[PDB]
RNA sequence: UUAAAGGUU
RNA sequence: AACCUUCCC
């Protein structure tokens, strides 16, 4: 019996871009996995075609990290917006675990056609 | 220097194993025996063959290292023999 | 009941048995790898849910063939059939049915699988895994049951035994292509979930021992064309069978199947790189992390042995003569030699030297001293040899002659047995008697005890477990500090000893530490930090008082290595030679109360303290290579600062060139090392503290990661356990915080004493007795599948 | 008493050694094994033949002066 | 191996 | 242990 992923990761806004400084303000559903040493996020969501780079500030502030992204998974959410046609970019680097936990929990928490 | 300069020249890089300089080059082998059915299947005769090549037997000693002619070892008369036998030959061609 | 077996065969036509009584269910005791939000680990369980049926065979004869029906709840049944019917076209898909049946007044789902084995692979690895001598009774099944043995083997004596019966070798051996073909099986399979939108873990539990799967319970779909087969504890726990059972033997073959002849590679190829991608894309496509075949191009430490493991598992293909110094041709005043400019391991793959001098014009005494070092000139000045007399590869013998080595019977002072004698002592039925001798030799000493470094075999880690056993040792070693030294700083305790092979016909190690100044030596320290220098190590053979006749013999290394070696852990090791009340006690005398102190600091603060106490039955002998490159690695983890990335690759190159797999001169005549340790060498005893806890670390974790977890009653080890799972074989990267606890619970309830392969324990009983700490046979468990030795109790 | 019989093979042994018999490589090995076997030994009703077997090696040879040299 | 949490004596 | 609740298929 072993078990994908109990409890749910859950997402915030961020920021992306097509490349360096492209990223304008916030154009991403960013799907993250927070521990209390560094907050480190799993997936990125978008509506927006080809996004490579994207952005977070650190928390210190003085600082942003840029994260390269692969290329783009299609699919459709099903939502009261009808069909979504939406692109998911997995940071280059993410190993078969973090794409199966965002995976799970998107097919489950979700409306996919 | 003529049979180690050939292998050597054949090379990609230059670069060959260790472990094949004396098994392609070297025209002096040595066989180390401990009993007489070892002695059957591998140093057989005058002339046997190993690495791909003919040797030829030249000399025979015991572990006292004194010579013994190819007749003495038999099946019978191997016990009256100090038995890490070494024969060492030349390659031949 | 008749009804119910006309429907699970079905349309099929078999002859279906019922191995369970009736309509109902069959408990059985299988092994499983858990993991839920309560408890995970690898354990055996008792499996009800199944009712199982074997098949016959033409004249009633019974074979492996089962059809394993599943009641379960509507939910599943309707998960596992929209689900199949995605995965239905893979071979390695075991045929389900999906029928509804009427039992007792309500009609009940079933999902009847067809044609399956007794036994999966977890089973298998668990019964080749935690091994215990007389409660076989699985392994034993599972070996008769595939033709690898008959029922009459096990009426042998010590048929388990690696050292006394290396028979047993062969046993496993026809064992091993079962397991090839699962991981070609296994990888169909990741394909097909793949390009079906499938997402799900991947457990050895739904793997019989065809290579079929049949579970799709814990599954989940997306798109087509991204799916994610999570395998992480599949061939981590896989690991160890594959090297055990000698699996990958089918590709020494050409076209790779047993009955065609082996390969005839070139005997000049030294570069298997392409061949290393193409076995590691066959059989371990999914494996997500990156594989670098030449381990010069690894990041640090951690994937130095992530990707040593996988070399390990693929040298075992390519032939021996391959393996060994890269010679070169070079010309210095219009003379040419033959000099080593490279090194190709088994391990780290190909090592080319950054500081080659093509057409020089002189040689320096540094020049002189490395080139004279070297066995290059001397095996290629030498001649062939073939000794019949071991199985270790031999390359050549440097004289005309062999040489029999012969030990002196020891002389006898009759004056103090008189006077021991006239004072009533050694009369009969004395509790006292000699027993320590002085025990002669004839002349085939030393070429006997090289058969026993044949003991030595290649063993395949758990990389994973390694990796979290690696960071929890660690931290046994940080209150210690180290790094490199000038030449002014070496201290030399007897500078009358002998200098190595070549060298020994000059002096003593005096001579060289004169000759050369203080310059000299810090410049051949900054060459070893780029390039590579393999020696010989001459094998001297002892002579000394013991209770049993064995010629021990002893391993005089060379000067050049020494020199360099010192320059590390010379300032690495006086720290740990002057510390007190560390685990380690190197260093500790045992006057002025130094015992009693030892003692009494190892008895700190256990709670229902039981003693305990092991050893190695062949330490230095038949240690694994990967052992050893760990305990070099945390050695070396003391040059964070003096050292950069490729000074420490180099220097680790270095060490594995000259004390582990080098070039002895035994007699006249020069052999290879197949592995183990070098006794003589700088940092023996160290290295085998480190081995000995490392091995500790292991049998603790195997202990916790074994135990049900259902029944342990404390809530805190629970989540310890449920922790320790997801930091194994859930995590890439380390976590300091549960290290830190780890340890801590460690020390809390299992304190060592450590010296060299030598340990004493006091450990908690109640924890030991209920499984939470490692036991005794945990130990044996662990040294039987990582060491290739069996451990009985005339050593515990 | 046993360890009279050990201490004795010790000493022949030793004067075998001295005797320059280690020059014959299966006659050595022969005497190695006694000498060995009679260490190990654990009654004194094998010990003694496999000390007088021992002895016969000495007794064959004629560096030994056997007469001179027991003057008693 | 058996959704979760909470509740009383 | 009895016990019920938002339940859970
Ligand atoms: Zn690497
Ligand atoms: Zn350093």
């Amino acid at each position: 019996n072993n078990e994908l992923s109990p409890v749910a990761l859950r997402q915030m806004s961020c920021a992306a871009g097509t490349t360096q400084t492209a990223c304008t303000d916030d154009n991403a559903l960013a799907y993250y996995n927070t521990t209390k040493g560094g907050r480190f996020v799993l997936a990125l969501l978008s509506d927006l075609q080809d996004l490579k780079w994207a952005r977070f500030p650190k928390s210190d502030g003085t600082g942003t990290i840029y994260t390269e992204l692969e290329p783009p998974c299609r699919f459709v959410t099903d939502t009261p917006k009808g069909p979504k046609v939406k692109y998911l970019y997995f940071i280059k680097g993410l190993n078969n675990l973090n794409r199966g936990m965002v995976l799970g929990s998107l097919a489950a928490t979700v409306r996919l056609q | 220097n003529d049979a180690l300069n050939n292998i050597i020249n054949n090379a990609r890089d230059g670069c060959v194993p260790l472990n094949i300089i004396p098994l392609t080059t070297a025209a002096k082998l040595m066989v180390v025996i401990p009993d007489y059915n070892t002695y059957k299947n591998t140093c057989d005769g005058t002339t046997f063959t190993y690495a791909s090549a003919l040797w030829e037997i030249q000399q025979v000693v015991d572990a006292d290292s004194k010579i013994v002619q190819l007749s003495e070892i038999s099946m019978d008369n191997s016990p009256n023999l100090a038995w890490p036998l070494i024969v060492t030959a030349l390659r031949a061609n | 009941a008749q009804s119910f077996l006309n429907r699970v065969c079905g349309v099929s036509a078999a002859r279906l048995t019922p191995c369970g009584t009736g309509t109902s269910t069959d408990v059985v005791y299988r092994a499983f790898d858990i993991y839920n939000d309560k408890v995970a680990g690898f354990a055996k369980f008792l499996k009800t849910n199944c009712c199982r049926f074997q098949e016959k065979d033409e004249d009633d004869n019974l074979i492996d063939s089962y059809f394993v029906v599943k009641r379960h709840t509507f939910s599943n049944y309707q998960h596992e059939e929209t689900i199949y019917n995605l995965l239905k076209d893979c071979p390695a898909v075991a045929k389900h049915d999906f029928f509804k049946f009427r039992i007792d007044g309500d009609m009940v789902p079933h999902i009847s699988r067809q044609r399956l084995t007794k036994y999966t692979m977890a089973d298998l690895v668990y019964a080749l895994r935690h091994f215990d001598e007389g409660n076989c009774d699985t392994l034993k099944e599972i070996l008769v049951t595939y033709n690898c043995c008959d029922d009459d083997y096990f009426n042998k004596k010590d048929w388990y035994d690696f050292v006394e019966n290396p028979d047993i070798l062969r046993v496993y051996a026809n064992l091993g292509e079962r397991v090839r073909q699962a991981l070609l099986k296994t990888v169909q399979f990741c394909d097909a979930m793949r390009n079906a939108g499938i997402v799900g873990v991947l457990t050895l539990d739904n793997q019989d021992l065809n290579g079929n799967w049949y579970d799709f319970g814990d599954f989940i779909q997306t798109t087509p064309g991204s799916g994610v087969p999570v395998v992480d504890s599949y061939y981590s726990l896989l690991m160890p069978i594959l090297t055990l059972t000698r699996a990958l033997t089918a590709e020494s073959h050409v076209d790779t199947d047993l009955t065609k002849p082996y390969i005839k590679w070139d005997l000049l190829k030294y570069d298997f790189t392409e061949e290393r991608l193409k076995l590691f894309d066959r059989y371990f496509k999914y494996w997500d992390q990156t594989y670098h075949p030449n381990c010069v191009n690894c990041l640090d430490d951690r994937c130095i042995l992530h990707c040593a493991n996988f070399n390990v598992l693929f040298s075992t293909v390519f032939p021996p003569t391959s393996f060994g110094p890269l010679v070169r041709k070079i010309f210095v005043d219009g003379v040419p030699f033959v000099v080593s400019t490279g090194y190709h391991f088994r391990e780290l793959g190909v090592v080319h030297n950054q500081d080659v001098n093509l057409h020089s014009s002189r040689l320096s005494f540094k020049e002189l001293l490395v080139y004279a070092a070297d066995p290059a000139m001397h095996a290629a000045s030498g001649n062939l040899l073939l000794d019949k007399r071991t199985t270790c590869f031999s390359v050549a013998a440097l004289t005309n002659n062999v040489a029999f080595q012969t030990v002196k019977p020891g002389n006898f002072n009759k004056d103090f047995y008189d006077f021991a004698v006239s004072k009533g002592f050694f009369k009969e039925g004395s509790s006292v008697e000699l027993k320590h001798f002085f025990f002669a030799q004839d002349g085939n000493a030393a070429i006997s005890d090289y058969d026993y470094y044949r003991y030595n075999l290649p063993t395949m880690c758990d990389i994973r477990q390694l990796l979290f056993v690696v960071e929890v040792v660690d931290k046994y070693f940080d209150c210690y500090d180290g790094g490199c030294i000038n030449a002014n700083q070496v201290i030399v305790n007897n500078l009358d000893k002998s200098a190595g092979f070549p060298f020994n016909k000059w002096g003593k190690a005096r001579l060289y530490y004169d000759s050369m100044s203080y310059e000299d030596q810090d410049a051949l320290f900054a060459y070893t930090k780029r390039n590579v220098i393999p020696t010989i190590t001459q094998m001297n053979l002892k002579y000394a008082i013991s209770a049993k006749n064995r010629a021990r013999t002893v391993a005089g290394v060379s000067i050049c290595s020494t020199m360099t070696n010192r320059q590390f852990h010379q300032k690495l090791l006086k720290s740990i030679a002057a510390t007190r009340g560390a685990t380690v006690v190197i260093g500790t005398s045992k006057f002025y109360g130094g015992w009693h102190n030892m003692l009494k600091t190892v008895y700190s603060d256990v709670e229902n303290p039981h003693l305990m106490g092991w050893d190695y039955p062949k330490c230095d002998r038949a240690m694994p290579n990967m052992l050893r490159i760990m305990a070099s690695l945390v050695l070396a983890r003391k040059h964070t600062t003096c050292c950069s990335l490729s000074h420490r690759f180099y220097r680790l190159a270095n060490e594995c060139a000259q004390v582990l797999s080098e070039m002895v001169m035994c007699g006249g005549s020069l052999y290879v090392k197949p592995g183990g340790t070098s006794s003589g060498d700088a940092t023996t005893a160290y290295a085998n503290s480190v081995f000995n806890i490392c091995q500790a670390v292991t049998a603790n974790v195997n202990a916790l990661l074994s135990t049900d977890g259902n029944k342990i009653a404390d809530k805190y080890v629970r989540n310890l356990q449920h922790r320790l799972y997801e930091c194994l074989y859930r995590n890439r990267d380390v976590d300091t915080d549960f290290v830190n606890e780890f340890y801590a619970y460690l020390r809390k309830h299992f304190s060592m004493m450590i010296l060299s392969d030598d340990a004493v324990v006091c450990f908690n009983s109640t924890y030991a007795s209920q499984g939470l700490v490692a036991s005794i046979k945990n130990f044996k468990s662990v040294l039987y599948y990582q060491n290739n030795v069996f451990m009985s109790e005339a050593k515990c | 008493k046993m360890s009279d019989v050990k201490c004795t093979s010790v000493v022949l042994l030793s004067v075998l050694q001295q005797l320059r018999v280690e020059s014959s490589s299966k006659l050595w090995a022969q005497c190695v094994q006694l000498h060995n076997d009679i260490l190990l030994a654990k009654d004194t009703t094998e010990a003694f033949e496999k000390m007088v077997s021992l002895l016969s090696v000495l007794l064959s040879m004629q560096g030994a002066v056997d007469i001179n040299k027991l003057c008693e």
